[PDB]
RNA sequence: AGUCGUGCGUCUAGGAGAGGGAACCCACU
């Protein structure tokens, strides 16, 4: 649904960036690798949270309830 | 599946598209509702509990959100007339000309004899009070599974097609990976975790990353399953450019490339990484290899797959103990 | 640039437009549509003369009839929450509407609210848009139909027999009519003797008549009287002398009859029903042989030498297969398979129930010597049926084949894709015969390699392929005007003495003629078949060796979709007919939402083949491949 | 039908506009900063209001901003010419909403009550941990304080021990909700209120689906429809009104859409609206009047009980609603609010008992208001009141909307009323009167004080009232000559006037214009106002020997207006009349600014003008004509214009007047004790200047 | 006691009543959480 | 609670999110301290509360946490914001209709007990870059140093001489040590209060051992 | 360049438990 709150690997705080992330990606229209460099991920664990997340809570919000 | 009151539902807390995905999965629309996550696995024997395929599993990632799943499952009740004129009623039992009570406790039941959401419900507490009328009346409530227990969820009430009453309750139930419960990855490849530990005890790279899932390396050679190794890789390439790698069948990418672009990376071409001891700090002899990989946990979990039985119910036919553990047999 | 050659990077945009234009679940709602929109009236009219008629069938939107309530529209959330079925009325119209039952619809048919929705509408009426539907949801529960595999009919299948067993060789053809009132026709001829047993004879065992005939009585009774003709139209080329060698006996032993009413009484001889074989037998004898003695080329007496000549055809595989100049047919073969899907499953218990609804009215109008339709017949029958999985004519049948109907899998998305194109084979779970089990070569491209359960099942539950998909059967009758007016010779005026060459042409197993000009009329098929006038589902197979055409409409095949490559280039080399300009088309029209699968199709960039066509061409690995750092795997070289 | 859910979506939509966009935007802004804009944002993204707009897209950006702008300078005038008393609250839970915090907090019922707090006021909150309790909190420290965040009131729940639970929405993203603590003391003070502009903006969206969208992007009123001349001459004989009215009346009804009437002032504008009325009457069917300001509304309602003729000349009284306030209403239309008429129709078991006949007796007002507004037939009131949230639950379509002033009030409140289904509008202004009330001069640079009206008339000519009454020919000569450009006819009574007397004597004439040889005038730093004593003085002669020649012979009660275009100047004519001639002042003379002054007509009109010292060419609000035909059109009988002679010489308009002033020789020197023959030194100067 | 899968409005309906829902013809009848107090661990 | 999500998975996302703990000595474990349950003295009570409204979803962000305990004056409990935006870790989203209402109570742990008590999310650790200890045997297949990346360490200490023997009295020295926080405390105070714990864990032991 | 129209609302505190066979299908070691 949400992206977690912390990395599995480190438990570095990813949730925060997210936003920034979309951001990155669509209002500078960045690469995912120079974006997610940007907000400060170093490990590919954080790397990978991040990328392979999805977003199903937009979805999910999508219906009426 | 909010909505959806399905007999038995499993939802991933947090789905993850894979790092290599065949370009056939989005056709397929994986990527949009992956089943699986991407684990950092570790291929080495660290303490000996990953052995016969075993695996070991992170204790911190398992507390932080990870493999964690939701299980609902759906209970129905109708109110069948047995002749015309008498019908079985939702009410909860005042004890008053009952005659069939059970164990399962009551006082969860509303007036209207239906638990409502957020109520906690164990072993046989009955979920669905329904009482049948004799010619005072006898419970037909729906006791709720032994074996299972959860926070009821939601509960609906409609008409059937005939108009008599009919109840719904779907309970929901949060599963968090334990030392039985089975994982699988995306290569045929099944294994029970062995044990769990803390992100201190489990080896860290020399970049102080800790490995989600650690394999005995003995799984690889006897299955033949090279394909996991060249997935591990291919996933870390494409973690560490941030790309998402093609993993197609008969891509025309080969493994000399990808060990190439790792190097390019800043990492060891064939993905081995020195790691050190978590217990002393102590450098590993052998190096190690390591990367992230996509995984999945299957529904084949202990909790519902464990039964223990001391006398019993047993059959009226043969005066034997019954089949099945969900109706506690032997 | 526009007519360059393509990369095959470029073919997977092809690819994601096929997902386009049929997507994963594309068989089973094809299948439903069609059943619902032709098969149903089929059925309707073959049973509509009674000694009363009905005109037409009529299919409104799925609703729920409450009681004690007025009927409003039904959406599939609301009959999986209420555990309703979600089934649509059927109402038809009897003259001297009424309401027969209620049909079940399938999810993204054409007779359901979610099929004219957009994703909005979709999540307004609480409905995944990842859904592919195809399913029923009966009581709640979502079935599926799982394809049901079974061996093809209106072909000829020859095979070996132990050496024990006193016969050697069998061929069988399970004839069965491809219109309606459908009946199993299992003719079968047998070789009787074993190698050096002195004794080569043939017997077909006739429908009804358990003694084996020599085949010359059944010639004799056709109206092919003399012996020569009879061996012509068994052997076509008077040059080999072994066929003639070994069916001398055959003719020896059936010298004896000469007369056509002599024939007619032999055949009636067998199954005695208290009846006069020189008294109204004759004329039952004819009407046996007419119906019962190959059903699917033909139904009427005014051109009897059909029978005679397809008897024939038959009689000179089995005798090449036992001279070993044929190799001995394969059942694994998917040529020779055809898969069911809810189609035809759907339509053999509509016509059941109709038929006994039919019966019941018939009943009630005889009661009423001096309306009242049990709609419920239908209705819980069709329940049943896809409740407990039981496909019966009956729910006392305990033969009812159980395990068609299965519980929709929903524990992850790719298990409902998987399970939605799932095929099942009716031989039994049990057993430790292991040549069904593994998967023949035909499956390449139709079934998937890996994807397959272990234990008992295995190797009989089959997934069909990403691009895989099942013929919804067509009208033939354009494809014989055509073939007629187009050259080809009626199979009544044929003369193999005086036509040497010559192509037999069979359209779903009915050799209609011959033709003289065989590359011609297939190169036409081809043309036409591409620019869209026949459709692309029929399969055209030209066999030079046995110079023989076959043309396959019937559905249950299972096609796939290939490039086509032409010679036809300025620089001279083989190229495919798609080039970049159709890439660049699609992805434009990918990026607008004009140019679509169905373009490729009318254009003939695309072909769909099916598993007998393969056996007649030659498919390259990659689009330039085979046309023109010790680290890619190797390559098998281009030689031809 | 299909059509029929279609517009009742429409009307669902255009009645249910969120406001949280204009909240999210309102909120972002800083209480102390003091610029002519709300933020730093480059210039270039305000845009001139757009003769044709391509789309109703373009025309939302274009008005947005505008919008904005005049909200921002609206809150600056209320922080700066206002200081409303300042109040404390204790921070409460705050609820994240979307994209806005909710904070509720504990107040006292008394301080609320006395600052005048309601559901719909904005405020300005701040943290002040040095401020002294006795210190004497005003608008100055918030405009000082160093953090400060803007916030709506949202409910306002009474409960035991008189504590008013406030839900205060604010910005998420602002900075000062760190300060916003448990248990933390928090001043606020109260802004404006923002109904009008929660209104503005939700007739700015809605105008899509406004079914004369189109017809107001494009501007242009519908083609005129010939009518016959037979019919006009009946409908003229019916109602008793002129050819020339009676011929625009019928043309507007006629065609269906906005119709356009320009009325001169004395034209007979409100009989004009009565002949509208009766026509459209006679022709249930709702009529919707709306008047920029709440004395037009009074106006129209009195008028209007009087009754009205139809065709056939029998007068009706169909039932007025009157949709405003009885304290801001006037009290004769007290009887035609809906309140009264509610009132007149109408005629712990004990608290559950009292609370049980509350609520019956609120759902019993609640219907008899209801039925009220469904069978009413007029509903008169302002362009503002128009969008009330009664009349938008009743959800009752107005086919026919009169729209007055249409020149004296803004696009967008004029557009307003049209929100429940308005296919008919007829709008009625002149565009020589003052223009829409504008807070900002950089809004009015962008054409935002540009009216529809003035868009309409520039795109079709409307149907100007040639014939007045009231209006002395004389008067109207020169506006008339230049600022109607002709097309004015004088009416029967050109000079057969009741108020005969006073304009035989050669001093009083019908048109005069007093100029002062010298004067000086002082400018306050605190009100940047102008204040000359020689107007005044000349002013006070002139009143003094009027009253001396008719002291006992006619009555000037209600007969003299004095008017100056500055605020200062007209309170310190006031002051020293009061000082000089006492209590009669109340009564006989009236003193008011022009622009008050607006829609009142006497019989005697001094307009003193205050720009006299020569040192700066800039001629100030008297360069608009505008203003100038406002000031001349309100007088009747007798005009004494005053002011220097130079500095109203250098205005093109004004010189142009002077002139003609000259040729028909209405130019007579003044100064101090012009009527006084004992002091010498004005006679002396007299004769110098000559 | 009781809400409506679509109108989400509060019904309050007693024993031997209709379960359809009184604003529209819908009768899922969707049941309030209960008012008892919940509470969950991170854990 | 009527969100699309469920009460654990929410309770689970909540428990993750750093809260300051400059002065978590200060605070008391709650199991120590004599209290009926979550004292003011011994755990920190915040507040969310949020809803949607008619068609902008509401996201629910670390800072909308209300603190309604009394502090007394300690800068404990804070939510722990670093984004540039400012407004924190994504929580959840609410629809039109859907309200969430909520109140967490945060006690003193260590991250043993749970990993959300974490106060670093990942910690370097290194020593001999270049293999002089012989601790790890490099894998190669043409040439070890080809193979093997130089670490970014090695530049810090000096490469090893082919023509000098094997050091066998050499020990492990200079360790190269990488902190990270997550935010809840600052690296230099995660390091300060790790020794801490370790000689307070030691002093103990001793204790013990002397009373025994 | 010195002034201005527009909006809001009126009643609220009393002890204890015991039970489904057959058939079909999926899936695990
Ligand atoms: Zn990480
Ligand atoms: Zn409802
Ligand atoms: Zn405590």
């Amino acid at each position: 649904m949400i992206v977690p709150v912390r990395c599995f690997s480190c438990g570095k705080v990813v949730g925060d960036k997210w936003e920034s992330y979309l951001n990155l990606l669509q209002e500078d229209e960045l690469d995912e690798g120079t974006a997610l460099s940007r907000l400060g991920l170093k490990r590919y664990c954080c790397r990978r949270m991040i990328l392979t997340h999805v977003d199903l809570i937009e979805k999910f919000l999508r219906y009426n309830p | 599946y909010n909505v959806r009151m399905d007999t038995m539902a499993n939802i991933l807390y947090y789905p993850q598209k894979p790092l290599g995905t065949t370009r056939a999965m989005e056709y397929l629309k994986f990527r949009e509702l992956p089943a699986g996550q991407n684990a950092i696995v570790a291929i080495a024997c660290y303490s000996g509990y990953n052995q016969e395929d075993s695996m070991i599993m992170n204790q911190s990632s398992i507390d932080r959100g990870l493999f964690r799943s939701l299980f609902f499952r759906s209970y129905m009740d109708q109110e069948k007339k047995y002749g015309m004129s008498i019908t079985e009623t939702f009410e909860k039992p005042q004890r008053t000309n009952t005659l069939r009570m059970k164990h399962g406790t009551y006082d969860k039941l509303d007036d209207d004899g239906l638990i409502a959401p957020g109520v906690r419900v164990s072993g046989e507490d009955v979920i669905i009070g329904k009482t049948t009328p004799i010619s005072s009346k006898r419970d037909a409530s729906t006791p709720l599974r032994s074996t299972e227990n959860g926070i009821v969820d939601q509960v609906l009430v409609t008409t059937n097609q005939d108009g008599l009453k009919f109840v719904k309750v779907r309970v929901r139930t949060t599963k968090i990976p334990q030392i039985g419960d089975k994982f699988a990855s995306r290569h045929g490849q099944k294994g029970t975790i062995g044990i769990t530990y803390r992100r201190e005890d489990m080896p860290f790279t020399a970049e102080g990353i800790v490995p989600d899932l650690i394999i005995n390396p003995h799984a690889i050679p006897s299955r033949m399953t090279v394909a996991h190794l060249i997935e591990c890789l291919l996933s870390k390439v494409a973690a560490l450019s941030g790309n998402e790698g093609d993993a197609s069948p008969f891509t025309d990418i080969t493994v000399e490339g990808i060990s190439k672009l790792l190097r390019e990376h800043g990492y060891q071409s064939r993905g081995f990484e020195v790691m050190y001891n978590g217990h002393t700090g102590k450098k590993l002899m052998a190096q190690i290899f390591f990367g992230p990989t996509y995984y999945q946990r299957l529904r084949h979990m202990v909790d519902d797959k464990i039964h223990a039985r001391a006398r019993g119910p047993m059959q009226v036919l043969t005066r034997q103990p019954v089949e099945g553990r969900s109706r506690d047999g032997g | 640039d526009e007519s360059a050659p393509i990369t095959a990077e470029d073919s997977w945009a092809v690819i994601s437009a096929f997902f386009r234009e049929k997507g994963l679940v594309s068989q089973q709602l094809d299948s439903f549509n069609q059943f619902v929109d032709y098969t149903l009236q089929d059925i309707i009219c073959e049973d509509s003369t009674l000694i009363i008629s009905f005109g037409k069938i009529y299919v409104t939107k799925p609703m729920v009839n409450e009681s004690d309530g007025v009927t409003h529209a039904l959406y599939p959330q609301e009959a999986r929450l209420r555990n309703l079925t979600y089934s649509s009325g059927l109402f038809v119209d009897v003259k001297k509407k009424v309401f027969i039952g209620r049909l079940p619809i399938m999810l993204r048919s054409k007779n359901c609210y979610l099929s004219e929705a957009t994703e909005s509408d979709l999540y307004k009426l609480k409905e995944c848009p990842f859904d592919m539907g195809g399913y029923f949801i009966i009581n709640g529960s979502e079935k599926v139909l799982i394809a049901q595999e079974r061996s093809a009919g209106n072909i000829v299948q020859v095979f070996k027999k132990a050496a024990p067993s006193p016969i050697s060789h069998v061929a069988e053809i399970r004839s069965a009519l491809e219109k309606g009132s459908r009946f199993i026709s299992t003719l079968q001829v047998k070789l009787y003797g074993r190698e050096g047993s002195s004794a080569r004879t043939i017997k077909a065992t006739l429908p009804y008549i358990k003694q084996d005939i020599p085949i010359v009585i059944i010639f004799r009774a056709l109206g092919i009287i003399p012996d020569g003709e009879i061996l012509e139209h068994i052997c076509y080329d008077v040059n080999d002398w072994q066929m003639l060698e070994m069916l001398k006996p055959c003719v020896e032993d059936g010298f004896v009859i000469q007369d056509r009413e002599t024939a007619l009484d032999f055949i009636g001889r067998r199954g005695t029903a208290l009846g006069i074989k020189k008294e109204k037998r004759i004329q039952y004898a004819k009407d046996i042989l007419q119906k019962e003695f190959l059903p699917h080329i033909t139904q009427l007496e005014g051109f009897e030498s059909r029978k005679a000549f397809f008897l024939g055809y038959m009689i000179n595989r089995l005798l090449l297969c036992a001279l070993d100049r044929k190799d001995q047919d394969d059942r694994d073969h998917f040529g020779k398979k055809r898969l069911d899907l809810a189609g035809p499953l759907l339509a053999q218990l509509f016509k059941t129930l109709f038929k006994k609804l039919t019966k019941d009215i018939f009943r009630y109008m005889q009661r009423t010597v001096e309306l009242a339709i049990n709609a419920k017949t239908i209705t819980s029958g069709l329940k049943y049926a896809l409740a407990t999985g039981n496909w019966g004519e009956q729910k006392k049948a305990m033969s009812s084949r159980a395990g068609v109907s299965q519980v929709l899998n929903r524990y992850t998305y790719s298990s409902t894709l998987s399970h939605l194109r799932r095929t099942n084979t009716p031989i039994g779970r049990d057993g430790k015969l292991a040549k069904p089990r593994q998967l023949h070569n035909t499956h390449w491209g139709l079934v998937c390699p890996a994807e397959t359960p272990e234990g008992q099942a295995c190797g009989l539950v089959k997934n069909l392929s990403l691009m895989s998909c099942i013929s919804v059967g067509t009208d033939p009758m354009p494809i014989i005007t055509f073939l007629s007016e187009w050259g080809m010779e009626p199979l009544e005026d044929y003369v193999p003495h005086q036509s040497p060459d010559a192509t037999r042409v069979f359209v779903n197993g009915v050799w209609h003629g011959v033709h003289r000009n065989p590359a011609r009329l297939m190169e036409t098929l081809r043309t036409l078949r591409r620019k869209g006038d026949i459709n692309p589902e029929v399969s055209m197979i030209r066999d030079i060796r046995e110079k023989e055409l076959k043309i396959f409409t019937d559905a249950g095949r299972v096609y796939r979709p290939l490039f086509i490559v032409e010679d036809d280039e300025s620089l001279g080399h083989k190229e495919l007919k798609v080039r970049k300009g159709h890439i660049a088309k699609l992805m434009a029209t990918e990026y607008q939402d004009e140019y679509t699968w169905s373009s490729l199709l009318n254009e003939g960039l695309v072909e769909y083949i099916d598993a007998e066509e393969e056996e007649s061409i030659l498919i390259a690995m990659q689009p330039e491949d085979l046309e023109p750092d010790p680290a890619k795997r190797i390559r098998v070289s281009h030689h031809a | 039908a299909e059509l029929a859910k279609q517009e009742l979506e429409h009307m669902r939509k255009r009645l249910n506009v969120d406001m949280n966009p204009l909240y999210e935007i309102i909120l972002q802004w800083d209480y102390t900063r003091n610029s002519e804009y709300p933020d730093d944002e480059p210039i270039g993204n305000y845009s001139d209001v757009k003769d044709f707009f391509n789309s109703p897209a373009d025309y939302q950006k274009v008005m947005k901003p505008l919008l904005l702008l005049e909200s921002w300078q609206g809150l600056c005038s209320s922080r700066d010419r206002e200081d409303y008393k300042p109040f404390s609250i204790i921070v409460g839970n705050r609820t994240a909403v979307s994209d806005f915090y909710d904070v509720y907090a504990s107040v006292a019922k008394q301080v609320i009550q006395d600052c005048g707090i309601s559901e719909s006021d904005l405020i300005v909150m701040a943290y002040l941990p040095d401020f002294r309790p006795d210190k004497r909190l005003s608008s100055d420290d918030f405009k000082k304080a160093q953090h400060t965040c803007l916030a709506k009131v949202r409910t306002l729940k009474n409960t035991k021990g008189g504590n008013v639970d406030v839900t205060l929405r604010i910005h998420r993203n602002h900075s000062f909700s760190k300060f916003l603590t448990l248990r933390s003391e928090i001043y606020c003070v109260k802004v404006m209120q923002m109904t009008t502009i929660e209104r503005e903006y939700s007739t700015l969206e809605g105008l899509e689906y406004y079914d004369l969208v189109g017809q107001i992007l494009q501007a242009k009123p519908s083609p005129p429809v010939n009518v016959d001349a037979a019919e006009i001459e009946t409908v003229k004989k019916s109602y008793k009104l002129n050819t020339s009215q009676a011929e625009a009346i019928v043309n507007s009804v006629s065609k269906e859409g906005f119709s356009l009437i320009q009325g001169p002032p004395g034209t007979g504008k409100t009989k004009t609206i009565l002949g509208i009325i009766g026509y459209f009457l006679s022709t249930k069917q709702k009529i919707l009047i709306c008047a920029p300001s709440n004395a037009a509304v009074d106006e129209i309602c009195l008028r209007l009980k009087s009754g009205v003729y139809d065709k056939q000349g029998h007068q009706f009284k169909p039932q007025l609603v009157r949709v405003g306030r009885s304290d801001v209403v006037n009290v004769a239309i007290k009887d035609l609010t809906l309140e009264e008429l509610v009132d007149k129709r109408i005629g712990d078991e004990m608290r559950e008992k009292n609370s049980v006949n509350y609520r019956n007796r609120d759902l019993d007002r609640r219907n008899a208001q209801a039925h009220i507004l469904a069978v009413s037939d007029i509903i008169c009131s302002t362009l503002s009141g128009s969008a009330h949230d009664v009349l938008a639950t009743m959800g009752i379509k107005f086919d026919t909307v009169i729209i007055d002033e249409a020149c004296q009030c803004t696009e967008l409140s004029s557009i307003i009323p049209l929100r429940y289904g308005g296919k008919r509008c007829i709008m009625v202004g002149d565009p020589n009167q003052l223009p829409p009330t504008v807070l900002s001069g950089a809004a009015s640079n962008f054409k935002y004080n540009q009216s529809l009206f003035v868009r309409m008339e520039k795109n079709s000519s409307p149907y100007l009232l040639d014939v007045q009454y009231r209006m002395h020919p004389s008067i109207s000569k020169f506006p008339s000559s230049e600022f109607y450009q002709g097309r004015l006819k004088d009416g029967p009574g050109m000079d057969i006037l009741n108020k005969r007397p006073w304009h035989q004597l050669e001093p009083l004439a019908p048109y005069k214009f007093f100029d002062i040889i010298s004067g000086r005038q002082e400018q306050n730093a605190k009100t940047m106002s102008y204040t000359n004593m020689e107007e005044i003085r000349v002013a006070i002669e002139l009143v003094d020997y009027l009253f001396r020649k008719f002291d006992n012979k006619i009555d000037f009660t209600g007969k003299i207006g004095i008017i100056s275009p500055y605020r200062e100047q007209m309170q310190k004519m006031r002051k020293e009349f009061a000082r000089y001639f006492g209590g009669m002042i109340n009564k006989s003379i009236d003193f008011n600014t022009i622009d008050g002054f607006q829609g009142q007509e006497k019989e005697i009109i001094l307009i003193s003008c205050v720009r006299a010292d020569d040192t700066k060419s800039s001629v100030g609000f008297l360069k608009d004509f505008r203003r100038m035909n406002v000031a001349l059109t309100r007088a009747k009988t007798s005009i004494w214009v005053l002011g220097h002679q130079r500095s109203l010489a250098k205005s093109k308009l004004w010189r142009d007047l002077i002139e003609d002033a000259k040729d028909r020789s209405c130019l007579a020197y003044a100064c101090s004790g012009f009527l006084d023959p004992r002091n010498n030194r004005a006679q002396s100067i007299l004769r110098k200047f000559n | 006691k009781y809400i409506c899968a679509e109108c989400s409005s509060k019904l309050s309906l007693s024993r031997t009543d209709a379960v359809r829902c009184k604003d529209c013809g819908h009768r899922i009848l969707l049941k309030a959480r209960t008012k008892r107090l919940v509470q969950f661990e991170a854990r | 609670n009527t969100t699309v999500l469920a009460d654990e998975f929410i309770a689970h996302r909540l428990g993750l999110i750093p809260l300051q703990s400059m002065d978590i000595e200060q605070l008391e474990y709650s199991r120590d301290c004599f209290c009926e349950d979550h004292c003011d003295k011994c755990s920190v009570v915040l507040t969310l509360q949020a809803f949607g409204e008619s068609e902008s979803t509401t996201n629910v962000y670390s800072k909308d946490l209300v603190i309604v305990s009394n502090l007394m004056g300690r800068n404990i409990g804070h939510p722990i914001i670093q984004d540039k935006e400012g407004n924190g870790v994504l929580i959840c989203k609410l629809r039109k209709g859907q309200e969430l209402k909520l109140t967490c109570v945060a006690k003193k742990g260590i991250a043993k007990e749970h990993a959300k008590w974490g106060p670093a999310a990942a910690i370097e650790f290194e020593y001999d870059p270049w293999n002089k200890l012989k601790h790890t045997d490099y894998w190669y297949e043409q040439d070890s140093a080809k193979e093997w990346p130089q670490s970014k360490n090695c530049e810090y200490e000096d490469p090893p001489n082919e023509g000098d023997p094997f050091d066998y009295k050499a020990q492990a020295d200079t360790f190269y040590m990488n902190v990270e926080s997550v935010g809840s405390i600052p690296v230099d105070q995660v390091v300060v209060r790790g020794i801490d714990t370790l000689q307070k864990k030691v002093a103990s032991i001793l204790l013990a051992l002397t009373q025994m």
